[PDB]
């Protein structure tokens, strides 16, 4: 009984997708297939710095008058950038649907990058990075990406190195903007109280101008030892399947089974036919090795001794999860934008439920043995990590002598 | 006693060839120094089995294959080769008692060794003069091993007497003085 997500396509290739609902406020966003993976180490912070500059005024709406408009209807303006996708989204009322779309049009095209602003946003970005190091789990996940995807464009961070940040100019930005903002790589997603025909007419009216035009995991280890920190963050991952491979669903159930360290989180990060599947835990130094041992045992148990009850529990946790999420308008629009960018279509919740209920214990331990057993992991540690075991002990913990 | 030897060591951990505090760089033993010990065991077994299966009497004495005759004395009496250095020293000292004592000291001088360390650096990796003195010590230890074999006659005796004098003077006198000189060269003393 969930309403279907209807997708149309303009000549430009900008797929305009919408999923109407009763709620009177909507989350209209633009999703662009452009991240740090498309950068070539000479413009490693171009997407981040453009994400900073995108709200500082356009040609038609110069400066803060633009954001005065998004204050005037009381709407909320957000943007984010990952290694593969960039999103500019607005939460607003339903009756303010046209102007919001027009605002989004300016943000993607006709944007103005002021040289004055460029210096101010450089100091913002530089400073934030200079303090970003504070967030450990971000440092650990960046270290994990770097050591797992050495030599590839997937190792480099979204923010880029301070070097590039300082060394960036309007023209470079202009390039990234004019290169990675093509209309066939763009989705206009709407969720909530929107009509699809009105949104399609608004996309035809504005946004109809957008121009139309080997990933490798390396089993490795990075250890940033700094003994003055009170807690240690350790992430261990193996290679993921990618977006389009359905056993992701089964792997999600495996994560739902795992769900000793103060904080233990499992992740399945997916990129275009690659990814990182693993666990991040933050712990006191004198516990670290025991955690690792614990964690590896659970993975091998999922490779060898999965039972039906924990599989049923993981399926229930996954169902609830995906359905708990996909609740508010934003979460949904976000799903529409990512689904049109990655799968090329919006997968409905009934298909997700079918793919969940076809998962049993035998195929779960088969897929877990395919992806976890006897695999070389990527390890990233930060903090008092002397008792964190080196690569032979972790690699030996990636299998059992008793199977 | 070897179990006590291992205990008195783990309290302090093993040393490294640079002689520095290796606390910043330590690794496990199971996968790194176990396969290394297994490889060393294999090489030692290779040398032991090529000593047993190919040259089983190159280190022993032929006269041990005769039965023990109390009436017949051999023309030349030796212990087995690893006692030779001591044998030389014993023979060198004219006095019987002196020989016995020196002999004992030969082994005991080692125990005395931790009180003779006068350098601010633990290892000899960065100490070339004491390296030269150490290899001269290994050299005249080999000389004393050879002399023991040689019979009692000129000039084997004199070498034995000198070699023993040089052995005790290098261990007792020359190495701490050299360590003081090496500390003076680094502007430490
Ligand atoms: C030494 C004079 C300077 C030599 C300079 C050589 C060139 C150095 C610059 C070019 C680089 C060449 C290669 C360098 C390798 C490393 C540096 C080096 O080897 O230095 C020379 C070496 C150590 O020199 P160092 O400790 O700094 O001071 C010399 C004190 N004589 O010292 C030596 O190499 C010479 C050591 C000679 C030892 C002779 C021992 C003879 C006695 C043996 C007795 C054995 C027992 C005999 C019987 C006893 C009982 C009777
Ligand atoms: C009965 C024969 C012996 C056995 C089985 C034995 C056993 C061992 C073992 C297992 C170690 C640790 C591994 C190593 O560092 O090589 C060791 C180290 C050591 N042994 Fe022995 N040992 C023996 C004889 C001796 C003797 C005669 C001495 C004294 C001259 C000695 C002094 C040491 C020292 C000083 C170390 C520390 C090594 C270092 O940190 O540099 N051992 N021994």
């Amino acid at each position: 009984s969930v309403p279907e997500t209807q997708v149309s396509i303009l000549d430009n290739g900008l797929r305009v997708a919408s999923e109407q609902s009763s709620h009177a406020t909507c989350t209209v966003g633009v999703w662009i297939d452009a991240g740090s993976r498309y950068e070539t180490e000479k413009n490693n912070g171009a997407g981040y710095f453009l994400e900073h500059l995108a709200f500082k005024g356009t040609k038609n709406r110069p400066g803060n008058a633009l954001e005065k408009e998004v204050e005037s209807i009381g709407a909320h303006l957000n943007a984010y950038s990952t290694r593969e996708h960039t999103a500019y989204l607005i939460k607003a009322l339903s009756k303010d649907l046209p102007k919001v779309v027009e605002l989004l049009a300016d943000i993607v095209q006709n944007s103005s990058l002021e040289d004055s602003q460029i210096e101010k946003e450089r100091d913002v970005i530089l400073r934030e990075m200079q303090e970003n190091d504070a967030s450990m789990q971000n440092v650990v996940f960046d270290y994990l990406h770097a050591t797992a995807f050495q030599g590839t464009p997937l190792a480099q961070a979204v923010e880029g190195p301070s070097e590039n940040v300082r060394r960036l100019s309007r023209t470079d930005l202009t390039d990234y903007l004019n290169r990675h903002y093509k209309a066939p790589r763009m989705v206009l997603a709407a969720a909530g109280g929107v009509e699809h025909q009105q949104l399609l007419d608004l996309a035809q009216k504005h946004l109809s101008s957008v121009s139309r035009v080997p990933c490798r995991f390396t089993g490795s280890e990075i250890r940033h030892r700094d003994d003055a920190l009170p807690l240690a963050h350790v992430a261990i991952a193996v290679e993921g399947p990618g977006w389009a491979n359905p056993d992701n669903v089964t792997l999600q159930v495996a994560n739902a089974i795992i769900g000793l360290c103060q904080s233990f989180q499992t992740f399945n990060i997916s990129y275009s036919d690659t990814g990182l599947l693993g666990a991040h835990f933050v712990c006191d130094a004198m516990s670290i090795d025991d955690m690792v041992f614990f964690l590896q045992g659970q993975w091998m148990r999922l490779c060898t001794s999965a039972t039906e009850s924990e599989v049923t529990r993981g399926k229930n946790i996954l169902r609830n999860a995906l359905v708990s999420h996909l609740d508010g308008t934003t979460p949904v629009c976000e799903d529409i934008g990512r689904s049109l960018l990655t799968y090329g279509r919006r997968i409905p919740l009934a298909e997700w439920e079918s793919r969940i209920q076809e998962v049993d214990a035998q195929m779960l331990r088969d897929i877990c043995s395919k992806y976890f057993y006897d695999q070389c992991p990527a390890v990233a540690g930060y903090g008092p990590i002397e008792q964190l075991p080196d690569y032979n002990r972790i690699r030996s913990g990636m299998f059992w002598l008793r199977f | 006693l070897a179990i006590v030897h291992l205990l008195f060591l783990h309290e302090t951990g093993s040393n490294n060839p640079t002689g520095l505090n290796s606390d910043a760089d330590k690794i496990p033993f199971h996968p790194y120094y176990t396969i290394k010990d297994i490889l060393g065991i294999l090489i030692m077994f290779l040398i032991l089995m090529t000593l047993v299966l190919f040259f089983p009497d190159m280190l022993g004495d032929p006269d041990n294959y005769m039965p023990a005759n109390p009436l017949n004395t051999p023309p030349h009496i030796k212990p087995e080769w690893y006692f030779l250095f001591a044998y030389a020293i014993l023979r060198s000292i004219p006095n019987k008692l002196g020989g016995v004592l020196a002999l004992i000291l030969s082994i005991l001088i080692l125990a005395l060794m931790p009180f003779l360390h006068t350098s601010k650096q633990r290892s000899l990796m960065f100490r070339p003069i004491t390296q030269i003195l150490y290899w001269i010590l290994v050299a005249n230890l080999l000389i004393l091993t050879w002399i023991g074999g040689q019979p009692v006659e000129h000039p084997f005796i004199i070498i034995g007497q000198l070699a023993s004098i040089s052995y005790f003077s290098i261990i007792l006198i020359l190495m701490p003085i050299s360590g003081i000189i090496e500390d003076k060269m680094l502007k430490l003393y």
